RNA sequence: UUGACAUUGUGAAGAGACAUAGAGGGUGUAGAAUAAGUGGGAGCUUCGGCGCCAGUGAAAUACCACUACCUUUAUAGUUUC
RNA sequence: GUUCUUUGUAAAGUGCCUUCGAAGAGUCGAGUUGUUUGGGAAUGCAGCUCUAAGUGGGUGGUAAAUUCCAUCUAAAGCUAA
RNA sequence: UUGACCUCAAAUCAGGUAGGAGUACCCGCUGAACUUAAGCAUAUCAAUAAGCGGAGGAAAAGAAACCAACCGGGAUUGCCUUAGUAACGGCGAGUGAAGCGGCAAAAGCUCAAAUUUGAAAUCUGGUACCUUCGGUGCCCGAGUUGUAAUUUGGAGAGGG
């Protein structure tokens, strides 16, 4: 309803006049563990559109982890075969520290269903992106209203999917050229495609 | 937040306490303003059985329930329309980004906003734990007196401190055994 | 575009006797209103401006109109939002020291 | 080391192809299954013909002509202008389309007149069951084939009077081109004030 | 191992060198002189001042320029102190 | 093909005129680095600084900018054969 | 000198949930060597072998910020064709996608962005009753930081 003047603060956190208030939003994020328990959402605007229910399911985690890369667990480098191919520092991962909000909170989620996620506050050393989900098992999400395909045996587990909303977040995956490389997937997307499909009524 | 270091020019209003003497007033008349409890209309509804459901009289029969305005993150209506007068103002607010645009919804209409404390015992005469705004637009003449009066109180004590506080930052708060010497060095470097 | 009806060669297309009847449902995204110019002008007023346009203001009007777009170029990353932010600030400042 | 004059090969071969080339036996399978799948899963089972009218769509550019190609529907706006709403359409079993309608007067005088040759053929029975039955027909995508209007015949007399073509083309495209040069010191010459 | 921005607020902050332009001194022997290594000597508003005015003599005093700048100020500001 | 019930002064859909037109908030774009690919001077994925608009933004296999037109309505989910 | 709301906790009860094997096929993330090489790096092999986790009973993807410059186009994947010409590679060995046409299989839908304000109508839990992949009544909690009904880019909502 009154969400419309809550479209033009974006930039106002980091005005002078609210820039104060932004280490203030990032204060409570930091004093917290990484699992614990939280009660009503802290931004209304965005934990809605996503899922809403003035009732007792829809929560807003807080999740806390590093900020950078990843460098894997290799004696000094244990790879070491071509000196472009090379570089244990240089291997500046490629495509997952985004998901990583729900990938390991997911075991405190397989129990439950991921509904969606989104940002709030971040610095320089750790990430903070909090994340609603919706208890399947539960009678008033079993019937409710609107949502009839939680019951259905339908989601991934949003934690080893990478098809998350912030796995969607990204993913081009349409139907225009940006959109052809992982159009199928990763093997079937050349595997099947680069297959001489021989038949039994050969030319 | 107004009580350690500086303050938010966008509000620098949680310092401010309403007296006990007006606020008293405030709360004996929405008192007499306040809709029926789950326990009592659900059973009401078994009474009006013969005369709006079998005496075919919808919104007829029945007396005018003068309920006061309500709405405090989600007001639209009230705006557009102009039906927004006695506006107040949560207490605990946790949603820090849902208060800093509070009293520019009543500033530029030029709405008598009255900047108080407290909508858990307001939150009783609705039938819920908190509360929020309490405006009259169909207002009895019972209380019409008791209405007006309190108009001029809030004008002249909120309306009139706005562009004087957004200006100005605000601060100066004693700390603690910080105080117990900062302000014990200054007297002996100045007059040992 | 007065189309040949023919083999291409001075114009494209073919002569379609369209009834150009309702296009779609969203070519103004903005407009006058009530409500449009409601908000900016109840939000916008409280924070005021931001730490890095609180600087452009003063290259604009100061150090002419050329090297100042060039700043706000870079700090953007593009110059297809110069005439869509920078510009924007022209009534920014004459409803701040002006009016 | 040297293949001389021969035709280097560049396919799918160096890779192991040994055990990823899919190949498919079916053909037949399939065939039979689904045609045990039409004479009862689609016969005796929702008394329906599979294969609609489908609305008689054109396919367009100079590198194909003569063609015929289906839909997925007609749309909105010729439904409209038919003699039933969109939501009534989806109960009888008229192709409805999506997203957007259409603004050219070929399709709009091809699609619309076609559904007068179906909608007045076929009736309506009432949901109070009875429904009885007057030998339906399984295939109404192939009952009416519809080619490309011919226009003229093959006896027009001999008409001239200043052809050219390949002069009048010839400048035509070079009309086309030369519109930002010539009209360009056209502009900056009028302009002298 | 090193550096800028951001993470990370605030401007009451001791002392310098700059990003466009107009004065200030150019003093070694002799010539009462500011003749600064080199170039330019028929000239710019023309009624009028100096055009090469005197003694001395390697260089002689308006004139769009490669120029080393002893010491200041300077409008919206200033990467590291 | 039957028997047994009144949902309902109800619900849904369609036409014309006046007053109108909301659209997700560190997301998109751009720049640097790594990996991958068929894409030719930045296609997809991951991380970081700067950092979007309301008569708007983006794409349509060759970057950018000025004067016109223009296949869409994303950053959310579910969905037979 | 004395009672409430929000946030943060603690059991062995009615009513619920979590930790894996097999695993064709398929999907997300991370990550090698050998073969060929007019010496070596780039590149090919290879968005690979092996290993791990989750979901489903087909999976991924897909009902348009897509594909065209024509006779405007009518959802995804796969077989045939486009298609071995361009591109990428010490232009060497190699890798090599998508659009038009044609064929098989079709019926599509909805949250926030939106206050009934001159009667908190729906959903969850417990007891009783009953026709138990459910319904009615009474008594709580969640719920003024606004739920629910209506509506989905093809327009839709609010009046006469």
């Amino acid at each position: 309803g009154a969400y419309k003047y809550l479209e033009e603060l974006q930039r106002k956190k980091q005005s002078d006049v609210l820039r104060f208030l932004q280490r203030v939003r990032v204060w409570e994020y930091r004093q917290k563990n990484v699992i614990h328990r939280a009660a009503r959402p802290t931004r209304p605007d965005k934990a809605r559109r996503l899922g809403y229910k003035a009732k007792q399911g829809f929560v807003i985690y807080r999740v806390r982890v590093r900020r950078g890369n990843r460098k894997r667990p290799v004696p000094k480098g244990a790879t070491y075969g071509k000196p472009t191919n090379q570089g244990v520092n240089e291997l500046k991962y490629q495509r997952s520290l985004r998901a990583t909000a729900e990938e390991r909170v997911g075991r405190r989620a397989a129990n439950l269903r991921v509904l969606n996620s989104y940002w709030v506050n971040q610095d320089s050393t750790y990430k903070y992106f909090e994340v609603i989900l919706v208890d399947p098992q539960h009678k008033a999400i079993r019937r409710d209203a609107r949502y009839n395909w939680i019951c259905d045996p339908v989601h991934k587990h949003r934690e080893a999917r990478g098809l998350t909303a912030t796995g969607k977040k990204s993913r081009g995956i349409n139907k225009g050229h940006k959109f052809n490389n992982t159009k199928a997937g990763r093997r079937k997307t050349w595997k099947r495609q680069n297959t001489l499909s021989l038949w039994r009524y050969r030319k | 937040l107004s009580i350690r270091l500086k303050v938010p020019p966008t509000i620098a209003q949680f310092q401010y306490t309403l007296d006990r003497n007006t606020a008293a007033e405030t709360f004996k008349l929405f008192n007499k303003y306040r809709p029926e409890t789950a326990a009592e209309k659900k059973e009401r509804l078994t009474k009006e059985a013969a005369a709006v459901a079998e005496g075919k009289s919808k919104q007829d029969a029945s007396p005018k329930p003068y309920a006061v305005k309500y709405g405090l993150n989600h007001v639209v209506a009230l705006i557009e329309n102009k039906k927004a007068k006695l506006v107040l103002i949560a207490n605990d607010v946790d949603p820090i980004e849902l208060v800093v645009f509070l009293p520019a919804l009543c500033k530029k209409m030029g709405v008598p906003y009255a900047i108080v404390k407290g909508k858990a015992r307001l939150g009783t005469l609705v039938n819920q734990k908190t509360s929020a705004v309490a405006a009259l637009t169909e207002v009895r003449a019972e209380d019409e007196a008791a209405l007006a009066k309190l108009v001029s109180t809030i004008d002249a004590n909120f309306a009139d401190k706005y562009d004087e506080v957004k200006k100005h930052w605000g601060g100066g708060i004693l700390g603690n055994k910080a105080q117990a010497k900062m302000d014990k060095r200054a007297k002996n470097s100045d007059s040992a | 575009t007065v189309k040949t009806g023919i083999a291409i060669g001075l114009n494209k297309g073919k002569k379609v006797t369209s009834m150009t009847p309702a296009p779609k449902i969203s070519y103004k995204k903005g407009a006058a209103s009530n409500r449009t110019k409601f908000v900016r002008s109840l939000v916008r007023e409280i924070a005021g401006l931001s730490p890095y346009e609180r600087r452009l203001i003063d290259l604009i009007r100061n150090s002419g109109e050329k090297r100042a777009r060039k700043v706000a170029k870079k700090r953007l990353g593009s110059f297809t939002r110069a005439k869509a932010k920078v510009e924007e600030m022209n009534n920014i400042i004459a409803a701040s020291r002006r009016h | 080391a040297i293949s001389k004059n021969l035709p280097i090969l560049k396919n799918h071969f160096r890779k192991h192809w040994q055990e990823r080339v899919k190949v498919h036996f079916d053909q037949a399978g399939k065939k039979v299954s689904r045609r045990n799948a039409r004479a009862t899963r689609a016969a005796k089972i929702a008394p329906r013909p599979l294969d609609l009218l489908r609305p008689v769509v054109r396919a367009p550019t100079v590198k194909y002509n003569r063609k015929v190609r289906a839909g997925r529907g007609f749309t909105l706006a010729e439904v409209k202008a038919a003699g039933l709403t969109a939501a009534y359409a989806r109960t009888i079993g008229i192709a409805v389309d999506h997203r957007r309608q259409n603004r050219n007067q070929e399709i709009f005088d091809a699609n619309v007149q076609r559904l007068k040759e179906y909608q007045s053929k076929i009736i309506v029975f009432p949901r109070n069951g009875k429904a009885p039955e007057a030998e339906q027909v399984l295939s109404a995508a192939a009952t009416f084939p519809i080619a490309q209007p011919a226009t003229d015949v093959e006896a027009r007399a001999v008409q001239d009077n200043g052809e050219s073509a390949f002069r009048t083309l010839r400048l035509a495209r070079s009309e086309k081109k030369f519109r930002g040069i010539r009209e360009k010191r056209a502009r900056e010459k009028a302009e002298a004030e």
